[PDB]
């Protein structure tokens, strides 16, 4: 399981279009 | 002995690593914590991997990758993080 947020780790304050 | 050999990417990804946080700089200019991040979590991520020709791959993929898409930095951003603890600082899987 996630033991790290891993992408949405960024997600959490910036992220593009996607 | 280890992989490879006594093989050193360590030079290589770090410079490497700028690549596209040079990058980074310029399309995440109103967000300099993704920058900061990367460095953050390579500095937290084992030495070792960081000095492997997997990370290159890595390294020379998600960067370039990025150049060319701009429209999904964060994607490598989320990538090249992850990649740096996925297996490195908690290499058990690999």
């Amino acid at each position: 399981g996630s033991q790290e947020d891993s992408d949405s780790e960024l997600e959490q304050y910036f992220t593009a279009r996607w | 002995g280890s992989h490879m050999g006594k093989k050193c990417y360590k030079l290589e990804n770090e410079k490497l690593f700028e690549e596209f946080l040079e990058l980074c700089k310029m399309q995440t200019a109103d967000h300099p914590e993704v920058v900061p991040f990367l460095y953050n979590r390579q500095q937290r991520a084992h030495s070792l991997f960081l000095a492997s020709a997997e990370f290159c791959n890595i390294l020379s993929r998600v960067l370039s990758r990025a150049r060319s898409r701009p429209a999904k930095l964060y994607v490598y951003i989320n990538e090249l993080c992850t990649v740096l603890k996925a297996h490195s600082a908690k290499k058990k899987l690999n």
